[PDB]
């Protein structure tokens, strides 16, 4: 649904590098490059934002509103 | 006992044998042409329907292969079944209203095949 | 179990995970194990996912090597909290009395 | 493979078109034939075919069992009654044979009386297959057992009595039968040729192979949805309307092979200018074909009117360079990623370092050929650009 | 009959030589290899079949049988009786399966899992009549077994 | 009971049940249109009357049930169904109400608005 | 073998006559004198193979 | 243990051949005390076990053979004086057999439940020749009965126990000595004993109710222990012999 | 020299999934019910008339389907969102109209627009709402862009017909008996009837067994009572080959045995073993002479057809029978039930067909009977059949049959159980294989272990490694990824260019013709079209016609040499499976043919029309050879397969390298996958379900198959990615059990929510009162 806050195994604050992540993606930057502007060493926290899905906007196209 | 082909059947028949012979084929369901004037819509266009005179060019090509040539299209002939009982073919001659002729013409001894080269016409368009 | 395709799927998604791309293991075909292994050494990882493993509870090295990995886990429905059941005397039926 | 021996002309005769039939016997091999029994009758109904034949059996024979044969007769009729005696003597004189009707239609048959080198074909009026008849036997048990002893809705003519009562109608025609000793069966057998000249061209059977192909086998009668078979029956203004909105990105020379070399290039180009926009040299579909007025975006849902002026400008950009920006172009039209993403899917490539490039090489080729139409889209380009610049105020 | 049980030892002493092969080749404190030694899980047969040869794939003691017209698959041509063409897996698994071998080792597996599906119930049947007809005997004190009665 | 049912109040139950099935309506409808039926069949004059007047009774137990559940149902729509004739209708329905004297909701006129518009 | 009768087409069979044994017919007074010895082979199958046991 | 067997196969038992119901189908039958089995094996010991040639004509001896199986040819022969039916025997197969038949052994064989053919219809002309010539039993009996007689001439048993089907010599692979034993697939061990070369004190079977009916009581107890204990082992599995003993 | 190789022939799979594939069976059978099954129901039905009477008539002209709509406002229709239906447990149905016109005072009125019930409307079927929007119009409507739809909603509850497997019907089946004796069997099933007819060979003799008679007789006795008389003809229509006559011999010698010579003594040997099987007459019927002729005519092998009491064309397949039974007494090749040749896949389009045709003869039935009761007697208040068009008889029969799952049909006496199912929203694969999914004629008739085997043919249709564990493992099985089902078809054209391909009438030959070797017999879904020399040229012709398009594609032709039979097999429900052509050890397809695939230059429609790809069945299938790879294409290779991963269905797609794997573990993660634990759709929010399970922070896979990226299955994920690692640790972990980190579940990793519905209803009961 939505990002989570932390990082699963290390714990590392990930749910604030996602928005900039999609910036990044909106450019030309590439996953990987991406990953490593926005700081991310270990593979847990590239796994994390990269295998996200961002159902949270599907699911508010079908809010009240 | 061997069994012929349409090159052998026609050969032994024709070249070592002068002696006529009755021969009884199965033709396609429509003949290539246009019933002339008898009220057709590419309705079934049969052996009645035609007229006397020519009607057909028989081919015996090389390597066994035997083709009738019916105008612009070429069929494709073949040994039917091999029927080994008597198949008399009779004339019934109606002279009279209540009397006529049964007049016997001769025996069948081979039946043959004619059919559409379909590949032809494919490969054709 | 012989579950090889487990091992194989590990490998693939630690190489991937580092590099940013996703793996196929599509049946009969996919990326083969030579290519995750260059992606792994390219990386700075063991070429076979072992690593090299400190105990958390001694401090100590772990004598063998240990296999890291990322792997889908699948939660499923059938949980405890379900199907615990504990029965006090409870209620009885009216023909025969019994639970 | 050339028709090396044998080529042999085919006649057609009609002299007894109506009057041929053949007559064959499952149960009898052709070695044995039936020119030497000396037949008795022959009753047919010309409607209906059903001919019956009734034929002499000798019983001087060694293979007669004349003890038997005073016995069945015995059986089949009366002692002494002899009114309608199926044999006259006290033996059974003869031996009947029933007929049943093998099709319906018998045109396609033919007979072919194949002479010295020359063929020569009649159509069968009918074929009829003949079995020895066993009602005799039923006469027998017949005799045997006498001499012992406004309404609702019915289907009769799935009733095989009313059947029997239809045929049991056709009167019998007697007929007399000449074997092939007599001298009649030879003076009727020469009418199965047909008098005509050995060479005359036939006046018929002149259909092409594609017509005959056609008449043996009569018929019985996503957006792109039609297939490039049905595509080809749609007028030409059409096929470039529906072919053009599947690619979306189309090079002028792969439309000439695509709906074929028969169609003059002034009408193809004619027709060309009214639905595809000239982009470097390359056709591009215009953005109101692809977004219908009634349509709106599948992932935003904004009316097509936008997505024709956000288009527009994409698609106006690659005119002045090749690479486009992505980031721009949204903060330029304020669309959602989603949609700029699909505008750039339909005619430009990723391009690493480089941002968007154009998916197909510049044609200068088409330019040179028909400066006129690349003039043309030129004004029509300031046009378009006039409208953007004051909407999105560039 | 004797061609089938030719053709099948050979591929079994393939099998086997090509496992021996590898447990001779393979170095000590490999997890396999010492998970089947001590017999804890697993055997030299399963460490073969993962690494060096999965052996040939029988149905009710015999090779597969022609599902087609004297064909196991239509990818075989008629009347063939080569070792991939009736059920050989000369792969391992460690380098994957051909899709005539995967199919194979699937009618082997679902062969195993319908035998164990009727024997559960059948045994149950047995040992629910059995221990209807066998309970009342006991051993009493003076060491005899004596029925009810 | 449901014994002592003779073949004339069977035929008006089944009826009645065909009538309302016919146009479409839920089973409560129809549960409540045969209790009506089954409450005015008590009367010794009712039950003894002619097959118009057991019709038009069938028709004016149907329209209370209709009427009671906010459901507008113009009488010419009953009759529509009925082998009978309005004039005969309109006279049992005020026999009837007057010796039963069950509610009777007034004709919305914004439901029926509702359903006659849409027949266009 | 199966011998059927020329005259009507049913199946023949064997009786004795007055001078020999004559193939019959039950329909028709057709029959045929045996003149001569006629033979029907069946060559049935016989038990080849033996099939001791006991290989490996 | 029924949850334990899998239901196994390919164990040949030494023989490459002779299909032995086992596993829990196996236990329900011997439970069952069913008088009719599937696969009922009877072991036999042969006094000279090492002349294959005495395994073969011992076999022979037990082994139910049909008329057409030894039969080389059997003819039909119409005459116009009479017909009848001809028979020549396989000599040649006869001996290679070792089969104890002759034209005379088939005689004596033949006038057994066979439309009561009488003596005098059966007359054997050579050695192998051998000539039948039916009668009109007017019991819905014409003389085209004689292909009746065709029908079930060669379905006639000469030699050996009717209700024996087949049976197998099995060589003892002990490397010390090797020693032939005789498995037969059939319903009489009374006969299969009695038939002279068998070592009937150390002839055994497989179906209990035999065993009882032939042996007695205690006979039928061992062999249903031993039967358990063999169907047991065959799976692998293990139960102490004590059980067992107590169910029997 | 390797041959080159089309790396981007997966490409075709997509291209199919644009026209096919997973639930487009469902939709397209729906979609052809509703749009010609429902018109040729009323075809069969149009008139009916009464009885007493006459010239009064109700004749129907036209039925339609309408559009989706509820009842609720008072007399007044309104559209309504399938979602809608879910949340206020209503059946999503649409009003089913009719014209007629008919007869009340002897005039003639017809109506225009009369509605006779409320047909259900599968979801995303031709006249749902849903079919042909836009993913923002389906959130506009509260429904799943990504839901497969397929499945009929009843009173808020989602049902779903399996597709059911059956045997195929009028086919000869040859099989042993418990006794071992073999014999023969053919269920000769028409709309008239469905009756079987058997053959034994009991004492040596055949014997023909059916229900409608008491006793069975020797084939010969049948013969002659058929038409045939003389014995020779039978004979030599039998079989020729000296062991053909040693077996027929006792049949021969028995029929001569009785004095039987006649079809007149057969006919009356017939009737006498014929049972007054009275159904509702006997008295204008005639006897022994009438009633076996009738038997002869209709009951026995009623799909082989006479046209006027001219039985030779059933003689010859009854002959066909015997020598088929015959030559399988030889050598003992029996014919195997789960050879997929044989049998028929039957969708929603065939069931719900059946049970329209059905509901409507009972409609007609029970207003003949209402006429027939009113008119005669009432007064001269003419009876019309407005009156008593009861609407709720359609309607509540389609609803009870849909959502009980039970199916009765006396007409053709069916009386079938668990025909739908609830639909598991557990998880969108769930829910995907759940469509998918095949059940089986049996329902646990026997436990043979026979039909629960994976057998070969179910290559390339089914997928092998995905049945449900338990007491339906194999009884239960899920269509591949790539795979399409056969429809009806007009039999017509197939007819006619076989008579012009020159195979000869049956009729016109005796029946030695048979014996020959080179003779080979074609039959066309199990009627005999004749004999034909040079069976190759004709396959090869056959074939060529259907790749030029004259011939419907999905009719497929396969040749038994055993046999020496040609089958032409036309009928719906057979599996077909795409197949890419070779000619020459060279694919039809080129780089050149992939690109224009990928510009959008052509579809898959076009690849079959140009003659490069071609469906397959199985029975074809069977004659020709096919290849797997480039590299392993010989000159013997007539198609290439076009991707192997498809043989893997959709539940067995989620696998990632599941031929590294041992299958019963693939068979584990299948069952185990349909109860995953994720999102359900885009509108799982709004949606109200008995229960429902969501994954707190789904992920989408990090190794995937090009499966999932074909079923979109990332878009809606059901699980997380986790670093786990491969020890051993603290010994908790003995059996299958492993460790958790407390510090991970603290940071929300497989984290769920679980939701109830809990419902309740406030009546207005028959008194004016109501719950409070
Ligand atoms: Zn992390
Ligand atoms: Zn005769």
């Amino acid at each position: 649904m939505i990002i989570p806050v932390r990082c699963f195994t290390c714990g590392k604050i990930v749910g604030n590098k996602w928005e900039a992540y999609l910036g990044l993606l909106q450019a030309e930057y590439t996953e990987g490059d991406a990953l490593d502007a926005l700081g991310l060493k270990r593979y847990c926290c590239r796994r994390m934002l990269l295998a996200h899905v961002d159902l949270i906007e599907k699911l508010l196209n079908y809010a009240p509103l | 006992l061997p069994k012929d082909v349409s090159v052998a059947e026609l050969l032994r028949e024709l070249s070592l044998t002068k002696e006529e012979e009755l021969l009884f084929l199965q033709l396609p369901d429509t003949l290539p042409g246009q019933p002339p004037t008898q009220d057709i819509a590419e309705n079934a266009c049969t052996l009645a329907d035609l007229t006397e005179g020519q009607v057909g060019k028989l081919l015996i090509r090389k390597s066994g292969r035997v083709q009738l040539l019916l105008g612009k299209v070429t069929l494709d002939v073949t040994m039917g079944t091999a029927c080994s009982f008597l198949q008399e073919l009779v004339s019934v001659g109606l002279g009279d209203s209540r009397t006529g002729e049964m007049t016997v013409l001769g025996h069948v001894k081979h039946k043959l095949v004619c059919s559409p080269d379909f590949e032809s016409l494919l490969d054709h368009k | 179990r012989m579950t090889v395709g487990k091992l194989i799927e590990l490998l693939a998604g630690k190489a991937g995970v580092l590099d940013g791309r996703f793996h196929y293991g599509t049946a009969f075909g996919g990326s083969k194990v030579k290519d995750v292994c260059e992606d792994l050494v390219r990386h700075g990882y063991n070429y076979l996912g072992k690593d090299y493993v400190t105990s958390g509870i001694t401090g100590e090295p772990l004598e063998a090597y240990i296999y890291f990995g990322p792997v889908y886990y699948q939660k499923l429905k059938h949980m405890v909290l379900d199907k615990m059941h504990a029965r006090a005397r409870g209620p009885r039926a009216v023909l025969t009395r019994q639970p | 493979d050339d028709p090396v021996v044998q080529e042999i002309d085919v006649y057609l005769a009609k002299s007894l078109a109506e009057k041929l039939y053949l007559f064959q016997y499952p149960v009898r091999p052709a070695s044995m034939t039936y020119d030497d029994i000396p037949h008795l009758s022959a009753k047919i109904k010309p409607k209906q075919q059903k001919v019956e034949l009734e034929m002499a059996i000798d019983t001087l024979n060694p293979n007669y069992c004349r003890s038997k044969g005073e016995q069945i007769a015995l059986n089949v009729d009366g002692a002494c009654a002899d009114e309608t005696s199926t044999y006259s003597s006290k033996l059974m004189d003869k031996q009947t044979f029933c007929s049943s009707q093998t099709t319906s239609n018998t045109s396609r048959y033919a007979a072919a009386l194949y002479r010295q080198g020359e063929l020569h074909l009649t159509p069968l009026h009918g074929i009829l297959q003949l079995r020895p008849s066993f009602s005799y036997l039923d006469k027998a048990d017949a005799k045997h057992r006498e001499r012992e002893a406004e309404q609702a809705r019915q289907r009769r003519v799935q009733s095989y009595e009313f059947l029997q009562k239809k045929h049991a109608e056709e009167p019998w025609v007697h007929l007399h039968y000449y074997g092939l000793r007599d001298s009649r069966s030879e003076h009727e057998r020469q009418y199965l040729l047909c008098p005509g000249s050995s060479g005359v061209e036939n006046t018929e059977l002149v259909k092409s192979p594609s017509e005959y192909l056609m008449m043996l086998m009569p018929p019985s009668q996503p957006s792109n949805v039609l297939s490039m078979a049905q595509l080809r029956t749609l007028p030409l203004a059409d096929q470039i309307k529906i072919l053009m909105k599947n690619v979306k990105v189309m090079p002028f020379a792969n439309l000439m092979s695509l709906l074929g070399p028969s169609i003059d290039s002034v009408a193809v180009l004619r027709g060309i200018q009214k639905v595809a926009m000239l982009v470097q040299g390359n056709w591009v579909v215009k953005s109101d074909i692809l977004y219908p007025k009634d349509s709106s975006s599948p992932h935003s849902g904004v009316p097509a009117e936008v997505l024709c002026r956000g288009r527009d400008f994409v698609m106006w950009k690659f005119t002045q360079s090749r690479w486009v920006v992505r980031k721009e172009v949204a903060t330029v039209t304020k669309l959602c990623a989603e949609d700029v993403k699909d505008f750039l899917e339909h005619m430009a490539v990723v391009r690493i370092n480089k941002g968007w490039e154009f998916i197909l090489p510049y044609d200068g080729e088409f330019i040179k050929k028909h400066p006129d139409v690349v003039q043309r889209q030129h004004m029509l380009w300031t046009g378009i650009q006039a409208k953007l610049e004051k909407v999105y105020n560039l | 009959e004797t061609l089938e049980a030719l053709i099948l030892k050979e591929l079994s002493v393939i099998r086997d030589h090509a496992g021996s092969a590898c447990l001779r080749e393979l170095d000590k404190s490999n997890s396999p290899l010492t998970m089947a030694l001590c017999g804890s899980k697993g055997s030299f047969i399963n460490i073969s079949q993962m690494i060096a040869c999965v052996g040939q794939q029988a149905i009710s003691g015999s090779r597969v049988p022609d599902g087609f017209e004297n064909r196991s698959l239509p990818h075989f041509e008629k009347h063939s009786k080569l070792p991939a063409a009736k059920g050989f897996v000369a792969n391992s698994f460690y380098s994957g399966l051909t899709p005539t071998e995967f199919f194979f080792h699937t009618m082997a597996g679902r062969e195993g899992l319908v035998d164990t599906a009727v024997k559960t119930a059948e045994t149950g049947y047995m040992q629910r009549r059995l221990v209807k007809s066998l309970e009342d005997l006991c051993s009493q004190y003076d060491l005899t077994v004596r029925s009810s009665t | 009971e449901n014994e002592q049912v003779s073949r004339s109040q069977q035929r008006g139950l089944r009826r009645v049940r065909d009538l309302c099935r016919v146009l479409q309506l839920p089973p409560t409808f129809e549960d409540t249109a045969v209790a009506y039926y089954q409450q005015a069949y008590r009367h010794s004059g009712i039950r003894a009357a002619r097959l118009q007047k057991k019709e038009v009774l069938v028709g004016c137990c149907v329209l209370i049930t209709c009427r009671q559940h906010n459901w507008p149902l113009t009488m010419g729509a009953i009759c529509t169904l009925l082998y009978a004739d309005l004039d005969v209708f309109s006279s049992t329905y005020m026999q009837i109400v007057k010796l039963l004297g069950l509610d009777v909701p007034s004709l919305c006129l914004a439901e029926l608005v509702k359903t006659y518009c849409s027949s266009f | 073998m199966l011998l059927f009768c020329p005259g009507c087409g049913n199946g023949l069979i064997v009786e004795e006559g007055q001078r020999c044994h004559r193939f019959a017919c039950n329909t028709c007074p057709y029959v045929h004198n045996i003149t001569r010895k006629v033979t029907n082979r069946k060559y049935p199958k016989l038990k080849e193979v033996d099939d001791v046991l006991g290989g490996a | 243990p029924g949850t334990q067997m899998t239901l196994k196969t390919f164990h040949f038992a030494g023989v490459a051949s002779m299909n032995i119901t086992l596993g829990v189908p196996r236990i329900k039958e011997i439970i069952n005390a069913s008088k009719a089995i599937s696969t009922p094996i009877i072991t036999a010991q042969l006094d000279k076990d090492d002349d294959a040639d005495y395994a073969r004509l011992v076999k022979g001896r037990i082994e139910k053979t049909l008329l057409g199986e030894i039969s080389e040819y059997i003819e039909e022969v119409f005459l116009p004086d009479d017909c009848f039916i001809l028979v020549k025997l396989s000599l040649e197969r006869i001996r290679l057999l070792r089969l104890e038949v002759n034209a005379e052994t088939v005689r004596y064989s033949i006038c057994t439940s066979k439309l009561r053919v009488k003596p005098g219809d059966v007359a054997v002309h050579g050695e192998a020749v051998v000539c039948v010539t039916p009668r009109e039993n007017s019991k819905s009996s014409m003389y085209y009965v004689l292909q009746f007689l065709k029908e079930d001439l060669p379905k006639v048993v000469v030699q050996g126990i009717p209700e024996v089907s087949r049976a197998v010599i099995h060589i003892d692979e002990q490397s010390g000595k090797e020693k032939y034993k005789l498995l037969v697939e059939g319903d009489n061990l009374r006969a299969v004993m009695a038939t002279h070369g068998v070592k009937g004190t150390r002839t055994t079977s497989n179906n209990t109710y035999e065993v009882e009916k032939t042996l007695g009581i205690e006979a039928a107890r061992t062999t249903i222990i031993n039967e358990i204990q063999y169907t047991m082992v065959n799976h692998g599995m293990s139960i102490d012999r004590r059980h067992v003993m107590l169910l029997s | 020299a390797p041959i080159p190789t089309v790396e981007e022939k997966w490409r075709l799979l997509p291209a199919f999934l644009k026209v096919k594939g997973l639930v487009k069976q469902h939709i397209d059978s729906f979609n052809y019910f509703i749009n010609v099954e429902i018109k040729k129901i009323m075809k069969a039905n149009e008139k009916v008339t009464s009885d007493a009477d006459p010239m009064w008539y109700l004749k129907y002209l036209n039925i339609y389907v309408g559009l989706p709509d509820v009842e609720e406002s008072f007399n007044v229709t309104r559209p309504v969102s399938p979602h809608e239906c879910r949340l206020r447990d209503m059946t999503y149905s649409a009003p089913i109209t009719v014209d007629i016109e008919y007869t009340r005072g002897s005039q003639r009125i017809i109506r225009n627009a009369l509605p006779i019930g409320r047909m259900p409307i599968m979801l995303r079927s031709s006249n749902c709402v849903l079919t042909g929007k836009t993913p923002a119009e389906f959130a506009k409507l509260n429904e799943c862009p990504l839901d497969p739809g397929g499945y009929f909603i009843v009173k808020g509850v989602e049902k779903v017909i399996l597709i059911q497997e059956q045997l195929s019907k009028n086919r000869i089946i040859v099989e042993a008996d418990r006794k071992g004796a073999v014999g023969a069997s053919v269920t000769s099933s028409t709309h008239e009837k469905k009756s079987r007819t058997n053959m034994a060979v009991k004492q040596g003799r055949f014997y023909l067994r059916h229900n409608t008679l008491s006793e069975d007789i020797p084939i010969v006795i049948i013969f002659k009572a058929m038409g045939v008389e003389s014995d020779q003809e039978i004979v030599q229509m039998i079989g020729t080959e000296e062991h053909v006559m040693a077996a027929f011999g006792p049949s021969l010698e028995e029929c001569q045995k009785a004095q039987i010579f006649t079809q007149m003594q057969a006919l009356k040997y017939i009737g006498n073993k014929v049972r007054r099987q009275r159904m509702w007459g006997g008295g204008p019927k005639k006897t022994k002479i009438e009633e076996a002729r009738e038997l002869l005519a209709s009951t026995i092998l009623t799909h082989v057809p006479v046209k006027e009491f001219n039985f030779r064309a059933k003689c010859i397949y009854t002959a066909v029978m015997v020598r088929r039974v015959i030559l399988a007494q030889g050598d003992n090749k029996v014919d195997d039930r789960d050879y997929y040749g044989n049998k028929r896949l039957e969708l929603a389009g065939q069931l719900l067909s059946l049970l329209f045709e059905d509901l409507f003869k009972k409609f007609n039935s029970e207003m003949k009977k209402i006429a027939d009761q009113v008119i005669p007697k009432q007064r001269a208040a003419q009876f019309d059949v407005v009156k008593h068009m009861r609407q709720d008889q359609i309607t509540n029969g389609m609803v009870n049959a849909i959502s009980t799952g039970n199916w009765s049909l006396k007409r053709f006496k069916m009386d079938r159980q668990g025909v739908t199912q609830v639909l598991s929203r557990l998880s969108y694969i769930s829910a995907l294989g759940m469509m998918t999914r095949i059940s089986s004629q049996f329902e646990k008739t026997r436990k043979v272990s026979g039909p629960r085997s994976l057998q070969p043919s179910q290559w390339g249709m089914l997928c092998p490694s995905d049945t449900p564990e338990g007491e339906a493992c194999g009884l239960v099985k899920n269509l591949a990824l790539m795979t399409h089902i056969t429809t009806d078809m007009e039999d017509g054209p197939i007819v006619k260019l076989a008579s012009n391909l020159g195979v000869e009438d049956v009729n016109l030959l005796c029946g030695e013709e048979l014996s020959y070797p080179n003779v080979f017999l074609v039959f066309l879904n199990g009627n005999i079209l004749g004999v034909i020399r040079d069976h190759k040229k004709l396959v090869n012709t056959f074939r060529l016609m259907r790749r030029a398009g004259y011939i419907n594609e999905f009719v497929s032709i396969s040749t038994n040499l055993t046999d020496r039979c040609v089958y032409i097999s036309s009928d719906g429900g057979r599996l077909c499976r795409p197949y890419i052509i070779v000619k020459k050890q060279k694919p039809a397809v080129t780089n050149k043919h992939m690109e224009e695939l990928a510009q959008g230059y052509r579809n898959f429609e076009d690849f079959l029309h140009e003659s490069l790809v071609e469906y397959l069945d199985v029975n074809e299938e069977n004659d020709c050879n096919i290849a797997l790879y480039e590299h392993t294409i010989n000159k013997d290779t007539t198609h290439l397969e076009i991707e192997p991963f498809t043989l893997l269905g959709v539940c067995a797609g989620l696998i990632p390298y599941p031929h590294h794997n041992q299958s019963p573990r693939n068979t584990y993660q299948c069952a185990m996958g349909k109860q995953a634990m994720g999102t359900i759709g885009y509108n799982q929010r709004n949606r109200i379900d008995t229960l429902m399970y969501l994954l707190a922070y789904p992920q989408k896979p990090m190794v995937k198959t090009k499966t999932i990226e074909l079923i979109e299955f990332e878009k809606l994920p059901a699980g997380q990615n986790a670093t786990v690692a491969v020890m051993s640790y603290s010994g908790y972990d003995i059996e299958d059990a492993l460790v958790l980190n407390k510090a991970s579940l603290d940071r929300g990793f497989g984290r769920c929510l679980v939701y109830k519905n809990a419902k309740c209803t406030l009546k207005r009961y028959t008194n004016q009162t109501f719950d409070k």
